[PDB]
DNA sequence: GGCAGGTGGTCTTGCCGGTGA
DNA sequence: CCCATCACCGGCAAGACCACCTGCC
């Protein structure tokens, strides 16, 4: 086993010279250093303990790392260099695995005094040097102290554009750093057995011995690692012209309510307080006021006017002139209130609710300032359409590559369940092909969107998704309260479509919305509003599915009686007692419980993460095992990841029917693996794009 | 006394009015303007014959104050002559009004 | 018994 | 030229809401 | 919230911060 940390000139996207590494090796129990020149035997070092059957430790080495010296290494030397994933450790993944509570763990840290504040509940490599003590300090300070030693200006990032010992020295304390995350985890009895000594064993014993969970998140790091370098074939022009209709759309919605609504005067800017001119005592009813401490009628030594607008204790109200604007919540209300409509609910900071549900309910008396409303809601969703696909930060219009697709991030293990993240963008979070805009959006993403290497022919899309995943999970683990009923009459067609039916649902949306709102605890308004009606009709719901299956509440008690041993309330929030504050996973990890109400999600929606990790892994290795190779060059690519979804770009038809077969029979051997007392299933759509394959 | 002012009727009585205007731009809910419409009560009394004071409700005239460009209130602008001979933002005191109005008058 |  | 105060930008938070599984 | 859960992200509006202006000493 060796520790290793590299440092290059730039991010894997555009990364053009490798400049240092470390290496330390827990054989010799030395540090060796190289430099730019020594790129060569640095790649050499590494394949030497591979060659070894050896492990190979980074921070993020899967993401970057990794990808980085083979980019790098064809790049400048001309080599091919591909450390194998079972020779590959993170201390990020397992930090992400171990510790996936540190926005909660981290508090103590900060309040004693530990943690500099912007590395809070993070798990980069300076925070967790932090909390560990071999924090020596940042190379970003001490390149920004010598800049503004020689007076020049300092650059995002200009710090790695070329190489100095300075990098060096830091590099070395990246590496002394990791091994200190490295043995710090190792330490932990859960996941790494006590007997044996990780840093000396060689890389199958170290995946044989662990826990399952090291295992399944080193695979799923690696896999969605090389998912977001593939990334998903994006039509930019179909965005940009669907951008230029939406805009044209704005533009006349705005213009009709500007017609509608004039402008008026409004305060904007006072901080003061405006208090009674005799008594002094303030006033809060009036706006905030500002109170000039200079001014006057004249100048200082006929006298010569003064002509700024304020004198010195004059008091004036700071006013903006403002035009409605329909994506202000304040303008909505204001005018709204000014038509007649009287608010009945509020937010907790003093301010009418002003969403989709109230406005679609909202009753004025002028017919035009009752339409006006639903000029309002067709700019506001209008807005968030071309928030998403082209003006926000995040826009897909703003991260589409030079390679035509969008390489959105994923965090395998963000969510406290087990789940992944989504970010830059949120690929898990685009409009369904049943909203407004929905299948245009998702059209936008899909293998045809790709025109093969060689013959130029653009590329099939097949998608794959768990059928009812955290249904069939609760039937597993209700099982032995029912003796498997669920688990039987759940495969009796559809479950969606059946509880649709039996609740007298307009769509199957409605239907999972309901069954999911429900089995994790909604109140009968929440049951009652989901469904489009009040409390009534929420209790008959709720009593109508929970005396179907009575197991549920079976559940939920031996939740409470394997988790909570005493409870009470204080103020808004819950002091309880935890027997034990977490569940065991599939794979045998830790799964921190955050409230009692939420255990059972906690339990469900976990499972089905545990299963999912492990189904994109089996699938992909299944495929790997068929002849089928992982790339554009190849002949799958993994685009997306969506919680039990996936989206592969097939360079044929028979490829991407190979694909759906083999992610049917990768559920089934999943569900095999651990036993589940449910069976598991998936559904599978061949197509062009997104909008097609769901 | 004093002489509210409307949209439709600024142009004939203060940009035409042959006389010193002092138009007090205010809206009901500024605590500044309550304070110095008292003041202008008797400013108007005071100086009835070598100046009138008018004022303009920002709310009930839209028209009229964008054309001004009103950033803070009460405003007290000074017409002469269809001209905007002095502009002074706030609720000044009686002493105060009265040194603005004897130096520009 | 326990499952989880 | 410094000090106090004012002005106009840019950045950061927090609120409130919408999108998906 | 007598609590659906887990997530990301957008705009508005208010403060914080900062270079740079007047005006007085
Ligand atoms: C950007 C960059 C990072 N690195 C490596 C070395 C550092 O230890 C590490 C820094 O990661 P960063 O991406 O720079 O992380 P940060 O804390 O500075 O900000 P953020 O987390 O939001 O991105 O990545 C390089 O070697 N070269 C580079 O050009
Ligand atoms: C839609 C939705 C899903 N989920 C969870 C439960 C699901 O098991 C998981 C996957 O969601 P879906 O795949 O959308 O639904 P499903 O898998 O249960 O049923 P099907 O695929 O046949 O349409 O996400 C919620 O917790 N709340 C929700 O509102
Ligand atoms: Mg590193
Ligand atoms: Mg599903
Ligand atoms: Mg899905």
């Amino acid at each position: 086993m060796i520790v290793s940390a590299i440092a290059a000139n730039a991010l894997l996207e555009s990364v053009t010279k490798f400049h240092c590494g470390v290496i330390y090796d827990y054989s010799t129990a030395e540090y060796v250093s190289y430099r730019p020149s020594d790129f060569g035997a640095y790649l050499d070092a590494l394949e030497a303990e591979v060659a070894r059957g050896g492990l190979i430790v980074f921070h993020n080495g899967h993401k970057y790392d990794v990808p980085a010296l083979t980019k790098l290494a064809k790049l400048q030397l001309n080599r091919e260099f591909h450390l194998p994933r079972e020779n590959c450790i993170d201390t990020l993944v397992l930090s992400r695995l171990i510790h996936s509570n540190l926005k909660d763990t981290d508090m103590g840290l900060l309040r004693s005094g530990k943690l500099p504040g912007k590395r809070f509940g993070s798990h980069a490599l300076e925070a967790w040097g932090y909390r560990l003590g071999e924090m020596k300090g940042e190379y970003k300070d001490d390149f920004k102290r010598m800049l503004e030693e020689q007076g020049e200006e300092y650059v995002d990032g200009m710090e790695w554009w070329n190489f100095n010992e300075e990098m060096m020295d830091y590099n070395v304390q990246d590496v002394v750093v990791t091994k200190a995350l490295l043995e710090k985890l190792l330490s932990d009895k859960h996941y790494f057995p006590p007997e044996i000594d990780f840093t000396d064993v060689g890389y199958t014993t170290f995946w044989s011995e662990s826990l399952e969970a090291v295992d399944i998140e080193h695979r799923a790091a690696w896999l969605l690692a090389k998912q977001e370098r593939n990334g998903f074939p994006f039509d930019t022009k179909a965005i940009e012209e669907l951008y230029v209709e939406l805009a044209a759309r704005r533009s006349e919605l705005l213009r009709k309510l500007t017609e509608t609504f004039g402008s008026w005067y409004q305060p904007k800017g006072g901080t003061e307080m405006f208090c009674h001119p005799r008594t002094g005592k303030p006033l809060p009813k009036y706006p905030r006021i500002k109170t000039p401490k200079v001014g006057g009628i004249f100048k200082k030594p006929p006298c010569e006017l003064d002509t700024r607008e304020y004198v010195a204790g004059a008091p004036y109200t700071p006013v903006e002139h403002v035009v409605f604007n329909p994506s202000s919540r304040d303008h909505i209300q204001k005018k709204l209130q000014e038509a007649g409509w009287v608010p009945t609910k509020y937010t907790d900071k003093g301010a009418p609710v002003v969403d989709d549900e109230v406005l679609e309910g909202v009753r004025v008396d002028d017919p035009e300032k009752q339409a006006a409303i639903d000029l309002i809601k067709e700019y506001l969703m209008i807005q968030k359409r071309i928030g998403q696909s082209a003006e926000g930060d995040k826009a897909w219009l703003r991260y589409v590559a030079e390679d035509g697709k969008i390489h959105g991030s994923v965090n395998p293990n963000g969510a406290v369940t087990g789940r992944a993240t989504h970010a830059f963008p949120n690929l898990a979070q685009i409009p369904g092909v049943r909203s407004p805009y929905g299948e245009q959006c998702r059209a936008a993403f899909g293998a045809e969107h790709h025109l093969d290497g060689i013959t130029g022919k653009p590329w099939v899309q097949a998608g794959i998704d768990a059928s009812g995943l955290e249904l069939r999970c609760l039937a597993h683990f209700m099982a032995r309260f029912d003796n498997g009923e669920y688990a039987h009459e759940i495969l009796n067609g559809d479950i969606h479509t059946k509880n649709q039916i039996a609740a007298e649902l307009p769509t199957r949306d409605n239907a999972k919305t309901f069954i999911y709102g429900f089995l994790y605890g909604a109140g009968d308004e929440k049951i009652g509003q989901i469904v489009g009606a009040g409390k009534e009709r929420g209790k008959e719901l709720k009593k109508k599915f929970l005396e179907n299956t009575p197991a549920i509440a079976a559940l939920r008690e031996s939740i409470q009686q394997t988790l909570v041993e005493s409870s009470q309330w204080v103020a808004g929030e819950q002091q309880v007692k935890w027997k034990r504050r977490w569940i065991k996973g599939l794979d045998g990890r830790k799964v921190h419980v955050r409230s009692p109400h939420a255990a059972l999600n906690t339990l469900l929606q976990s499972a089905g993460a545990l299963i999912c990790k492990l189904w994109i892994i089996k699938t992909e290795e299944m495929l790997v095992e068929k002849g089928l190779k992982h790339g554009w060059d190849g002949d799958f690519a993994y685009m997306a990841w969506v919680h039990d979804e996936i989206q592969v770009g097939c360079r044929t038809e028979e490829i991407a029917q190979v694909v759906i077969e083999t992610a049917q029979e990768a559920m089934r051997w999943v569900g095999d693996h651990w036993n589940f007392r449910c069976l598991l299933d998936t559904e599978g759509k061949m197509g062009p794009n997104w909008a097609i394959c769901h | 006394k004093i002489i509210h002012l409307t949209d439709d009727s600024f142009d004939t009585d203060v940009l035409k009015a042959d006389g010193a205007i002092l138009v007090d731009f205010w809206a009901e809910w500024c605590g500044p303007c309550k304070m110095i419409a008292p003041i202008l009560d008797e400013i108007a009394d005071e100086y009835q014959g070598k100046l009138t004071v008018a004022k303009l409700n920002i709310d009930q005239n839209p028209g009229t104050a964008p054309k001004y460009g009103i950033r803070g209130i009460p405003t007290l602008l000074l017409f002469k002559n269809g001209e905007v001979a002095a502009t002074k933002v706030g609720a000044l005191s009686k002493g105060q009004l009265k040194e603005f109005l004897d130096a520009n008058l | 018994d326990t499952d989880f």
